């Protein structure tokens, strides 16, 4: 016998590569709404149905934290947000001296709203008209050089002029499918209860992911896909306290949130052909913005997350605790329900300590025990900590109500010489990346790399 | 796993089968290598790389022989230092992805041999056609 | 109408001639399927679609046989359920455009038959070159 | 000057060698013809032209024959009005560039001979396979 090279095209072999993926919609938005829906106008109208191909005897080395595709989501998000703001009204003329008083004096539930008035430039450049609006105290700051008077300004005039978000734009988290371009493929695990790193034993190709909602939030996730069979705990490295812990849930705890007081919207003309929108009045009662969770189901979830998290810290008792301190954007859970940017105090929610007994203290009888959170609202948001990314959200008339399944908790550990029997887990001020990474952990992209060469014992015709 | 309608239409779907059994599916990969504001530049750049990837492969296949044949013999003997397996391990035991871990060493030696085999053959055929 | 300098250089100029007499003009079409600020994006998308149109045909002809031949035979017998006509009607009465109205039914039956016809040829040649 | 690892990787490097000697090097040119904000339009336009150039060359070579052969004979005799030299000057004395200064006149006469030469062959082959 003797052996001769043969060249084979089309053979199935592959390599890791970084490549620009492209976004594919469910096409439902592609009426007028394609250009109204933030996180859809960049994407193809498609039926991107995830394909059927379990790969058989393959084993593949996935990774959740070293992954690149999360940074493609992050750059695509920022570049699309910033694109959608360019045509909209800059608030530059509105950096005037505001003169203010309280809406009805009294408790913080109503004194949250300042009533403020100012001169506005009409269409007629030489004429200014006196005008008024209601503002939430976080949007406002006292003007200095004065004896503690009624003189105020918008919070942002010393940093950047925000655009009003165009009122046709809708921030609703319509799902994105991410797709591989031609000559690349996406692999996923089917081997659930996966650990975020190491070999995955049951693997499929798909050209496009399932529908991923681009939900931004902190301290909790919302409308995330649930884990398959059990609570899954993931971290880049638990032994470094600086690593986040994604506590991915098996079962949906449910949250309800509301601004129950009844706002009305007024439009203020500013120069030729632009309207600022402001809260004109509160109709009837002043009752506070708040969120409700069934404290029974939440308490079972803090037992079960106690049980699982103890496997990595065996025998030790678990303290939950509040966040350590800072701005609202760091210390409070956050949303965009209806189009309003809530900021809810989680301090009473992550309360108490629970231990290796993990008894079913919730009895099988009926109970209506609700935990409730106090929530601030803001209109000026310095989005994703960008001073130039900032926007003013126009107010929404009527009263907001909003319901959701919840989370994969973004915890951080806190522990040292104090510990002995016990350690503290606190809500964490997550990056945007951490949300999306709790959906994309399943997925890896490869370059197909055909043109294989092998010995076959055959010889050319001459 | 394997079905000739779709196995390589999401690419890759035969890769567990061992090298001899995979060789009946190659067409499904080949026919799938070429499917289809700043996002306009993203799609154009993605498309144009997928074309150049395909043409640079078809050009290498042209220059070595064979011009479009998916499978062909080459008149380059298989060197003793590469010969570390009996043929039946290659065709009947290994997967294509596993075999790549071996022959991903020293590959461009084979491409240099393959190119020059074709030069000498075209020189020889040209004299036969000159007599003919 | 017909003229091999220009008939398909603005395309289609033979379309009424009947199927047999059109067969002499195909080169004029084959040589022309690849002739050549937001307007820059319109032109780049026009160009790259015309390339992908062309290469996808060359990939199909490459897979069924024949690699660049304009005309060839294929070892798929013509089924009675398609055989509704005598050869003289086809080559001497219908136009290519009239013919399309029939065989635009069931076309992917034919492409399944053609691709597998080639696989079995390449397998059978591989054994003979292994014995050679 | 000549060296098969780089001579045409910066292109052109055999251009002084005479036509007979340069003929061993052609592969290095072919394998390099397809290497790889408003500047993105400038790069896409450069790429897309490099692709269509390369494909229009392969399209001609297909239509005349030969679809991937780098060198082939063509059954068009060399007319006396172009035969202004002995073969030994052409292959052993001129450079390819100095030869181009001649047959850059009237080249399209030769393309009309080459294209039509292939038609008559493919018709003739179809009549033989029509008895195979
Ligand atoms: C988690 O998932 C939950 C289930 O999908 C989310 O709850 C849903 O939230 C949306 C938020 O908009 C509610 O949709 C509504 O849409 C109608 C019609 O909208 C159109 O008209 C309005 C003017 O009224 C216009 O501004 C829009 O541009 C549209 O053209 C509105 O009239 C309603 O007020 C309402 O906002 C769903 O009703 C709501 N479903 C449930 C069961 O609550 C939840 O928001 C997700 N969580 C997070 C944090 O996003
Ligand atoms: C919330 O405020 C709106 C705006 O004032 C109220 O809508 C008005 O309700 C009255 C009584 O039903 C109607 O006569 C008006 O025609 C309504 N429209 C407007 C534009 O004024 C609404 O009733 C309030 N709802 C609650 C529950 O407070
Ligand atoms: C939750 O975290 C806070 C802040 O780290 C803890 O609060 C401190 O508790 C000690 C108890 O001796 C006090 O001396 C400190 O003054 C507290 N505040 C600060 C800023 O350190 C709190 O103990 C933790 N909760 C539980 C129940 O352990
Ligand atoms: C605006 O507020 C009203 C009154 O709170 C909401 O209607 C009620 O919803 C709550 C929670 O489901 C119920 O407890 C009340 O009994 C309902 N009251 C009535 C009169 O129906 C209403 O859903 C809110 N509107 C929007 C658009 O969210
Ligand atoms: C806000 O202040 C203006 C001052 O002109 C007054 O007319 C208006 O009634 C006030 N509105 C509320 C709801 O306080
Ligand atoms: C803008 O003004 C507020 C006034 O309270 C101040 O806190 C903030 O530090 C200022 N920022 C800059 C960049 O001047
Ligand atoms: C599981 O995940 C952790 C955290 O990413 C990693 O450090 C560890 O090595 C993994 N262990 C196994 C058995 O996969
Ligand atoms: C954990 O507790 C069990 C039961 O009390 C005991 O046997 C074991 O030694 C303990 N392990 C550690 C690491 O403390
Ligand atoms: C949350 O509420 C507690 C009282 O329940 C209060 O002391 C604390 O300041 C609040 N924290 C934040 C961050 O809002
Ligand atoms: C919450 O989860 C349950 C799981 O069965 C599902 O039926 C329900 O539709 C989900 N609701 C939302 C708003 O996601």
């Amino acid at each position: 016998e003797n052996l001769w090279v043969t060249v084979y095209y089309g053979v199935p072999v592959w390599k890791e590569a970084k490549t620009t993926l492209f976004c594919a919609s469910d096409a439902r938005a592609y009426e007028k709404e394609v250009h109204n829906v933030w996180a859809t106008h960049a994407c193809v109208p498609t039926d991107p149905s995830p394909q059927e191909l379990v790969l058989g005897n393959v084993t593949e080395n996935f990774n959740m934290w070293k992954n690149d595709m999360v940074d493609q989501m992050h750059e695509d998000i920022i570049s699309l947000w910033d694109q959608s703001l360019k045509p909209c009204v800059k608030l530059t003329p509105l950096c005037v001296t505001l003169i203010c008083s309280d809406a009805t004096v009294k408790t913080g539930t109503v004194e949250e709203m300042k009533n403020c008035s100012f001169n506005t430039t009409t269409e007629i450049r030489d004429k200014e008209k006196k005008e008024y609006a209601l503002f939430y105290k976080p949007d406002i700051v006292p003007l200095s050089e004065t004896n503690n008077t009624s003189e105020y300004r918008l919070i942002n005039c010393n940093t950047s002029a925000c655009t009003q978000a165009c009122p046709k734009v809708t921030f609703e988290p319509i799902p994105i499918h991410y797709c591989a371009p031609a000559g690349y493929a996406i692999l996923k695990c089917n081997d659930e209860t996966f650990n975020g790193t190491g070999p995955c034993s049951n693997v499929s190709t798909v050209q496009c992911t399932h529908g991923i909602r681009p939900v931004v939030s902190t301290q909790l996730l919302l409308n995330g896909s649930l884990a398959e069979k059990e609570i899954v705990i993931r971290s880049e490295n638990l032994t470094n306290n600086a690593k986040i812990i994604i506590v991915h849930l098996h079962t949906p705890v449910e949250i309800v949130c509301t601004r129950p007081n009844n706002n009305t919207r007024k439009s203020v003309r500013i120069g030729p052909g632009q309207t600022f929108y402001a809260t004109g009045d509160i109709i009837g009662d002043i009752k506070q913005a708040h969120c409700n969770i069934s404290e029974e189901k939440w308490n079972d979830t803090l037992q079960k997350v106690g049980i699982e998290l103890q496997k990595h810290f065996p025998n030790k008792t678990i303290k939950y605790n509040q966040s350590a301190g800072g701005d609202m954007e760091i210390t409070t859970h956050s949303f965009n329900c209806g189009g309003e940017f809530f900021y809810c105090n989680t301090s009473n929610l992550f309360n108490g300590t629970y231990n290796g007994t993990y008894i079913s203290t919730n009895s099988s009888a009926n109970s209506t025990s609700t935990i409730t959170l106090q929530c601030r609202i803001k209109q000026i948001i310095n989005m994703w900590q960008g001073v130039g990314r900032c926007m003013y959200a126009p107010p929404i008339a009527g009263n907001i109500t909003c319901r959701s399944n919840i989370t994969g908790l973004l915890l951080t550990r806190d522990g040292g010489t104090n510990s002995n029997e016990t350690e503290t887990f606190r809500p964490a001020g997550g990056d945007m990346r951490d949300n999306w990474r709790s959906e994309l952990y399943k997925y890896k992209v490869v370059k197909i790399e055909p043109l294989g060469v092998a010995p076959t014992r055959c010889k050319r015709r001459v | 796993a394997v079905g000739i309608g779709a196995v390589f239409l999401g690419f890759l779907g035969a890769a567990g089968s061992t090298m001899g059994a995979a060789s009946m599916t190659l067409t499904v990969q080949a026919r799938n290598l070429l499917s289809g504001t700043v996002w306009g530049i993203k799609q154009l750049q993605a498309r144009v790389l997928a074309v150049e990837r395909y043409l640079r492969d078809q050009q290498l296949l042209g220059i070595w022989g064979c011009s479009g044949k998916l499978i062909c013999c080459t008149n380059v003997p298989w060197n003793s230092s590469w010969s570390n397996r009996n043929l039946s391990e290659i065709w009947d035991n290994m997967t294509w992805l596993q075999w790549d871990k071996e022959i991903s060493n020293y590959t461009q030696i084979i491409y240099g041999l393959l190119e020059e085999s074709q030069n000498q053959q075209e020189k020889n055929e040209q004299d036969l056609l000159a007599l003919d």
